[PDB]
C-alpha cells in the first residue's frame, strides 16, 4: 500500500484555519566528513 | 432574586407547587450570563433532586424545568457535567425522549448530546444505557423535512457526538444501528443537518478499514458524493474528509466512491481557491493514484492527470507535498501507457522543481517518482529523450546536487540514477 491517513485529525472545531504556509525551502547538504568518504560521479551532458 | 438556600427549602418540602416554583427559579439561575450559581446548586445538592423529577410523569412542567436546569448544568465545565452523570441523569434523560411534548423531549436530546460530547467515556455511557434506540425513534417519521429545523438539528448533533472521539471508537454495533438514519439525514436539504452528519461519517471513517467498510456497506457513498459537490464549505470540507478517509481503505472500498462519481467532482476541488480543500483533495487522490492500475485509468479517464500537474506546479507547497505523493503513487502502480500519459501532460518540469526542498521524504518520493519513469522509459528504449528533458530543464543538475545531500538514501538514488541514464 502506497495509502496514507490524513496528516492532521480534521474536526469540526477546527476545519477553519489558516495553515501557516510553509515555504519549499532548500535540502540539507551533508557534512564535510560525510562527503570525504562518499563516492560522487558528474552527470553527462548533451 | 431567590437565593440557593429559598430553592432548597422549596424543592425538599411537600408543597407540590412550591417545589415547581423553586425549580423554576433554579433553572433561571442557571441561565444568568453573568456568574449562574452552578456550584452552589451542585454542592446543595440539588441535582439528585432534578434527577428525580424527571420521573414526575403527573407533572410535565417540573419535568421541564428540571430537565432545563440538569442541562444548563451539563452544558458547562467538564466537571458540572460529571457531576450530572453521577446524579443518575443519563438514564433518566434517556426515558424522557419519548416524552409527549416536544420541548421536553429536545431536552433530553440536548443533554444526551452534551454528555456524550465530554468524551469517550460518557460516550459510552450514553449508549451503555440505550440512548440510540429511543433518539432513533424520534427521527423514524415519514418525512424529515416535517420536523423542525431546531429539533432535527440537535438530534443530528447529538448522534454525531456518539460518532465522535476514538480513545475508544464508538462500538462497532452501535455505529451500525445509527449508520442507517445518517444516511437518511445526507438526504436532508438542511446544511447545518448535512454539514453534522458529514462530520459524523467523517468521524466513522477515521481509522481501520473495518470500521470504513460498515460505513461503506450501508450506502453512504453516493450520497457523500454527492455532497463532495455541495457549494456551502461547511458541508464541503467533511464530505471530502469523509470521502478521503473512505480511500485510505482497501481497493475494493476505494473502487465504491469512484463507481459513486466521485471522480467527476475531483477538476472542481483541485481548483477550489480554498486552499484546504484543495490540499485535502490531492490527498484524497494520492490515495486513488495508489490504487489499482484500472483505478488510475480512471483517473485518467476523466482528465484529472493535467489537475495534479497543475497542482504540482502551482499551488502552496504543503498541496504540492500531496500531489508529489499523488504522482509518485501513479508511476509505481500505473502501466507504461498511462505514465506516457503523464510525461506528456508536462510532469517533469514541476517535479524537477521540487528537488530542492527541504523535506527530505519529499526528495525520496519525488526521487521515485523520476525511478520509476525511467523504468518505463527503458521498456520503450526511450531512456534517451527522457534524460534530455530533465536536463533540458535543469533537473539533471538538481539530481546531481543532490549527491550532496545529508541523508545518505538520498544520495544513492541520485548516484544510481546518474550511473544509469547520464552514464560517463
Amino acid at each position: 500500500m502506497a495509502k496514507r491517513v490524513a496528516e492532521k485529525e480534521l474536526t469540526d472545531r477546527n476545519w477553519d484555519e489558516e495553515d501557516e504556509v510553509e515555504e519549499m525551502g532548500t535540502f540539507s547538504v551533508a557534512s564535510e566528513e560525510v562527503m570525504k568518504n562518499r563516492a560522487v560521479k558528474k552527470a553527462k551532458r548533451r | 432574586n431567590w437565593s440557593v438556600e429559598d430553592i432548597v427549602k422549596g424543592i425538599n418540602s411537600n408543597n407540590l407547587e412550591s417545589q415547581l416554583q423553586a425549580t423554576q427559579a433554579a433553572r433561571k439561575l442557571l441561565s444568568r450570563e453573568k456568574q449562574p450559581p452552578i456550584d452552589n446548586i451542585i454542592r446543595a445538592g440539588l441535582i439528585p433532586k432534578f434527577v428525580s423529577f424527571l420521573g414526575k410523569t403527573d407533572c410535565s412542567p417540573i419535568q421541564f424545568e428540571s430537565a432545563w436546569a440538569l442541562t444548563n448544568i451539563a452544558s458547562g465545565t467538564s466537571e458540572q457535567t460529571k457531576a450530572v452523570v453521577d446524579g443518575g441523569a443519563i438514564p433518566a434523560f434517556i426515558s424522557l425522549l419519548a416524552s409527549p411534548h416536544a420541548h421536553i423531549s429536545e431536552q433530553a436530546v440536548w443533554a444526551l448530546g452534551n454528555i456524550a460530547g465530554d468524551g469517550s467515556a460518557f460516550r459510552d455511557l450514553v449508549i451503555k444505557h440505550g440512548a440510540i434506540d429511543p433518539l432513533l425513534a424520534l427521527l423514524a417519521v415519514p418525512d424529515l423535512s416535517t420536523l423542525a429545523c431546531g429539533y432535527l438539528r440537535n438530534l443530528t448533533w447529538t448522534l454525531s457526538n456518539l460518532c465522535r472521539n476514538k480513545n475508544p471508537a464508538p462500538p462497532l454495533d452501535a455505529v451500525e444501528q445509527i449508520l442507517p438514519t445518517l444516511v437518511r439525514l445526507l438526504h436532508h436539504n438542511d446544511p447545518e443537518v448535512l454539514a453534522d452528519s458529514c462530520w459524523a461519517i467523517s468521524y466513522l471513517t477515521d481509522g481501520p478499514n473495518e470500521r470504513i467498510e460498515m460505513v461503506v456497506k450501508k450506502g453512504v457513498v453516493p450520497q457523500l458524493v454527492k455532497l463532495l459537490g455541495a457549494t456551502e464549505l461547511p458541508i464541503v470540507t467533511p464530505a471530502l474528509r469523509a470521502i478521503g478517509n473512505i480511500v485510505t481503505g482497501t481497493d475494493e472500498q476505494t473502487q465504491k466512491v469512484i463507481d459513486a462519481g466521485a471522480l467527476a467532482v475531483f477538476p472542481s476541488l483541485l481548483t477550489n481557491p480554498k486552499t484546504n480543500i484543495q490540499k485535502e483533495a490531492t490527498w484524497t487522490m494520492s490515495n486513488i493514484t495508489a490504487g489499482r492500475q484500472d483505478q488510475i485509468q480512471q483517473v485518467v479517464n476523466h482528465g484529472l492527470v493535467p489537475f495534479l500537474v497543475g497542482v504540482l506546479s502551482k499551488a502552496d507547497f504543503k498541496t504540492q507535498k500531496e500531489a508529489a505523493w499523488a504522482i509518485t503513487n501513479y508511476t509505481s502502480g500505473g502501466t507504461v501507457e498511462q505514465i506516457v500519459y503523464l510525461v506528456h501532460c508536462g510532469i517533469i518540469e514541476p517535479l524537477m522543481n521540487l528537488l530542492s526542498a527541504k523535506d527530505t521524504k519529499i526528495i525520496q518520493v519525488i526521487l521515485d517518482a523520476i525511478s520509476n519513469i525511467f523504468q518505463a522509459a527503458e521498456k520503450l528504449g526511450e531512456t534517451e529523450k527522457l534524460s534530455i528533458m530533465i536536463e533540458e530543464c535543469g533537473g539533471l543538475d538538481k539530481i546531481e546536487a543532490l549527491q550532496r545531500h545529508e541523508n545518505e538514501s538520498v544520495y544513492k538514488a541520485s548516484l544510481n540514477l546518474i550511473e544509469k541514464y547520464f552514464s560517463v
